[PDB]
RNA sequence: GCUCAGGAAUAAGAGCUGAAUGCAUCUAAGCUCGAACUCUGACCUAAAAAGAGACCUCUUUAAGGAUUCCGGUAAAAGACC
RNA sequence: GCAGCUUGCUACCUCGAUGUCGGUUCUUUCCAUCCUGGCCGUGCAGCAGCGGCCAAGGGUGAGGUUGUUCGCCUAUUAAAGGAGAUCGUGAGCUGGGUUUAGACCGUCGUGAGACAGGUCGGUUACUAUCUACUAGAGGUGCCCGAGGUCUGCGGGUAAGC
RNA sequence: CCCUAACUGGAGUCCGGUGAAGCUUACAUUCUAGUGCACAGUCUAGAGACCUCUAGGGGGAAGUGAAGACCCCGUGGAGC
RNA sequence: AGCUUGUAGUCCGUAAGGGAGACAACCCAGCCCGUGGUUAAGGUCCCCAAGUGUCGACUAAGUGUUAAUACUAAAGGGCGUCCCAAGCCCCAGACAGCUGGAAGGUUAGCUUAGAAGCAGCUACCCUUCAAAGAGUGCGUAACAGCUCACCAGUCGAGGUUUGGGGCCCCGAAAAUUGACGGGGCUCAAGUCGACCACCGAUACCACGGAGUACCGCAAGGUAAUCUCGUAGGAAGGCGUUGUGUUCGGGUCGAAGCAGGGCUGUGAAGUCCUGUGGACCGUUCACAAACGAAAAUCCUGGUAAUAGUAGCAGCAAAGCAGG
RNA sequence: CCCGAGAAGGGAGGUGCAAAGUGCCUGAAACCUGAUAGUGAUGGAACGAUACGGCAUGAAAGGAUCUCUGGCAUGAAGGAAUCAUUCGCGAGGAUGUAGUACGAAUGUCACUGCCAGUGUCGUAUCUUACGUUUUGAAGAACGGGCCAGGGAGUGUAUCUU
């Protein structure tokens, strides 16, 4: 049989399509150090989006040295605060943690979340960990932050979200100190990224509830005379006569959205401190209005609005180090109408 | 315990699934990394690369790619795991990559039939080696 | 709007060392390179992994969980926030 | 000699029915390689060819006639490969052809009628019991009671060509 | 048709009332190869599989409806 | 051709039990019941009872680990490796190298200028010295040397040609994932030639028991030469309803029904407990509207499907107060 | 007499040897509801036969030299271990110890209160249902959802034994 070649239709690097089991991204490797200590990654909440003039300054691009129309997506990105240290220790069944030690000071609202921890040892458990790295069992160390959303007004929530971030550094010792330098403080967005380099975002995506074949793996309807026969919507063939069985490979329906994506290379346009320079007149669709500091990411990002976004450094970056955007306008328009 | 350090692949596991089988206490296989298996490099690989691409993903075999759940999967068919006189062998046989640490300096004792000095030549290969050959990380 | 590599081990094949066969020989041992293939690295899922896990915190007539109530970033019913 | 992908040979299963040809949709397998990757020879200056070896990851399309498979033709294209899955796929679709009852033309028959020749017309049944798969939940098992954050035995991928 | 999208009313999904029929030797959570009247969920050897429930399209049960309309046979019929 | 049609033997049909992965007809065995014992076929690393057995060699390919078999690949080749025999040269010295020599003549016959050993007749181009050539090739209009054949000094022990065999390799490509039964196996858990010990049937041995065949007046006697079975032939018994006849039971509880104990190889009989409230057996004989698991069987009752489909499509109709 | 809207129906209380309570004698099975015993959310299937165990029951109709545990006497076929001599390259063989110690069973003396049986579950070996058509049936050949009842070699004449 003169058969016709078509590639299969969508993607089964992402199977199977089942709910997200959180509301929080969580990520599988972090990058390689290659600096000085510091946090590798960070966490906002999603606004909108807007467009900016910049002056293009892209290297070999075409449009070089003109004015250029770029959507960008506004990030509101309170500070966070870094709530405990934690060990690893390497051995045949990969890593295993083996110590933690909280910060005395914390916030009341995380009663919210967990029940507060008391503060019983800080200096002993901090000696403790030193003494392991000192006889060489620990092999890194990661850092437990969380966020603030209680200052934020669009946000209905006032609890916050826990999560797990590592630290840069060539040296386990550095780790360390750094960790004890910066622990239970305050972090802001601007000690993490600088302006103009590039990131990677991670987020729970729109959920469109159950969906059928078509919307869910974009098959074909069917076509002419058999438009009007009494499957349109419905999936041509379920298998052949042998194997007699459904392979999992076969377009079905069900979930659609509310999954963890990646996005790479999303570069930043600028960081600002002050909400009136994005808030459009009547606020944001749904949202309201910007009242603290916020950052503005080239492109689109994964998830609706009111949505956790986390970033870390680059993971597969190509490019050479770019530089600051030139922003000549922000557009400020009304989203509605 | 029993030390895996240069024997035959089949031999130590016969031995051992059979003196399981007669009941006793339970059994411990350390350094189940560096056991021998007798064969030609790429005969050897070839076979296990065809063992291990077999399957279909709902219910096909899965076969491990880790040392010690190669061994334990080896050990496994000199047995009859579906009865119940297998299956209370097998939840006393536990192989370990490298030396555990509460089984630190434990004494020891070897199957003196498998050992790598009863062979004819020098064609062999190293259990880790498949291991790695296949991607694991041990 | 974003959508890479790099590395390890190899096939055909190209070489080094080298004897049986004083010499010579890419092969009989041994070694070095070598593909859109294979593995690793990115990415999605995963303690119901029966060897059924690690660590920390709070508290054992409590911690905490559910139902009622006002809702939606979620939603066929359940669930979720 | 190999394959069973053309046609034959046999009559082992099915006549208290295993729903035919082609196309459409969707999934997968083989290599005996059309392009993409790597090599060897040349009666290989270069460009482009000719012949062979490894390699099945990805690609292999749009149209005119015809029911067609097959095949011819057109303009592109890196190339527009061939086969298997009950000649994959009618409790998914279609009904163009073949295969009922009506009629016409030609040739046979004295005639009723026939053609292995042509032409026009001609109903597509079912509320899913079991299993498989795609997603969503409630239990019980391991476990001091509860919560949180992780690891990763394993599974998938073309995520790029 | 390329190539599908949004919307409207009736069903379906969820809740209350009413309330049938048709396949059924038995068991039954399966998958691969072989074997066997040469087309096996039950045999042989392996591989997998904690139980219950809801929704969904129909891969398989050579799914159900029915003593084949095609071919042959009967010293069976009918019409012409 | 697992095709069609013959023939001899033996089988399945109608054949258990043991072993072959499963296997109508392949190997052991033709079988009354119970207990003990030893063997046959086949096996003895684990699954799996009994050998990580012995002696002498081979294979490096996971080849093989497959009595027969409808289930197992060929011609051809191999300086792959293990053996036998036959010739030839040989420590006063064979082969591979180290070396040079291959000088006399010629520039061979050649027309193209030239195919001057290498297009095209010839012949060993030296009387002679290891060598000396009509001579392959890098070169080569022609050559030429460099030098081929062909011998010589040199080392210092085996070298070389053929034939017949064992195993293995190439030749060798198919469709869901996968078949030595599986795990695995390398001086073997493979192949070849021998050997030892053990396991393993209902077979064979012993004891007890049943039945049968034949004989005997009976008691009993003989059976290694008796114990499979479909179509089918023959013999003896059990049960249901009734008649003739003999002897009985029942309101101090008949038949029937539910569940149990004992007897018989069995059809079945009898007894016990609960229910029930009026009829039922037995000896010897004789009769029949006389024994049901199956007929897409007939009649009645009743499941699952299932609290499911339907209660929409052509006329979407109701709300407030009383 | 009490509940109930009640000329429904239920409870208590009566009649009768006995509810036999009105289509009311007895009152089976399929099917449905509850309780008891065994088992049960890591598990493989013709639903069972045989042997050994757990749990539950074992009043009647079954055992009392019977059930359990031992001693002694006779013991058919079979029949060692151990040691010593000797043969073999070796695994091992032969002779003697020895037809000995033991050995199904047959008797006998103490000891004990259970055994037989029944239900369900587990372990080991074996078996792919039943009737039929077939050379061949577990069949992807046909028949049956289940239970009760009904349901198939009879008479006259004549011939033969
Ligand atoms: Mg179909
Ligand atoms: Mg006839
Ligand atoms: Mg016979
Ligand atoms: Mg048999
Ligand atoms: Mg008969
Ligand atoms: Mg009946
Ligand atoms: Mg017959
Ligand atoms: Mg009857």
């Amino acid at each position: 049989m003169a058969s016709i070649h078509r590639p299969k239709r969508g993607s089964l690097a992402f199977s199977p399509r089942k709910r997200a089991k959180s509301h929080i991204p969580r990520f599988r490797a972090w990058p390689e150090a290659t600096g000085e200590p510091k946090l590798q990654s960070f966490a906002g909440y999603k606004v909108g989006m807007t467009h900016v003039i910049m002056v293009d300054d892209t290297k070999n691009s075409l449009t070089q040295g003109m004015e250029i129309s770029v959507p960008v997506t506004v990030i509101e990105t309170p500070a966070i605060r870094v709530a405990a240290i934690r060990a690893y220790a390497e051995d045949s069944t990969g890593e295993k943690a083996i110590a933690e030690v909280w910060a005395a000071d914390l916030d009341p609202e995380l009663k919210r979340r967990i029940p507060i921890p008391a503060a019983g040892n800080q200096a002993e458990a901090l000696e403790n960990i030193g003494k392991l790295i000192e006889e060489g069992r620990v092999s890194d160390v990661r850092a437990v932050i969380y966020t603030l959303p209680k200052s934020l007004t669009g946000v209905p929530k006032k609890v916050p979200d826990i999560m797990e971030s590592g630290i840069s550094a060539r040296d386990l010792g550095t780790k360390f100190e750094y960790s004890k330098t910066i622990l239970g403080t305050l972090v802001s967005v601007t000690d993490v990224f600088k302006n103009g380099t590039l990131v990677d975002t991670a987020a729970i995506t729109i959920g469109k509830g159950t969906q059928g074949p078509v919307k869910r793996w974009g098959i074909q309807l069917m076509k002419g005379k058999h438009s009007r026969q009494g499957s349109l919507r419905q999936v041509g063939t379920l298998g052949a006569f042998n194997p007699s069985r459904v392979s999992w490979r076969v377009p079905q329906m069900g979930q659609m959205g509310y999954h963890q994506r990646t996005e790479f290379n999303k570069r930043i346009l600028k960081i600002g401190s002050d909400g009136e320079e994005v808030t459009p007149e009547g606020g944001f669709i749904n949202y309201g209005l910007v009242r603290g500091d916020y950052i503005l990411i080239k492109g689109s990002v994964p998830g609706p609005s009111k949505r956790l976004i986390r970033l870390r450094d680059p993971i597969r970056a190509k490019k050479a180090d770019l530089g600051e955007p030139n922003i000549l306008y922000i557009s400020r328009e009304s989203k509605q109408g | 315990v029993i030390d895996a350090k240069g024997l035959i692949l089949g031999r130590l596991a016969s031995s051992v699934a059979k003196q399981l089988l007669s009941g006793d206490e339970k059994v411990y296989i350390i350094n189940a990394e560096q056991a021998i298996i007798s064969g030609s490099r790429a005969a050897t690989l070839r076979e296990y690369r065809e063992t291990r691409e077999r399957g279909a993903t709902e219910f096909g075999p899965y076969f491990p790619k880790r040392p010690d759940r190669i061994l334990k999967r080896t050990i496994r068919g000199m047995l009859p795991y579906k009865r119940a006189r297998g299956r209370d062998a097998m939840s006393r046989l536990k192989v370990y990559v490298g030396v555990p640490y509460e089984l630190k300096g434990a004494e020891t004792v070897t199957i003196p039939d498998a050992d790598m000095r009863l062979l004819s030549s020098s064609r062999y290969v190293e259990l880790g080696e498949v291991s790695q050959k296949m991607g694991s990380k041990f």
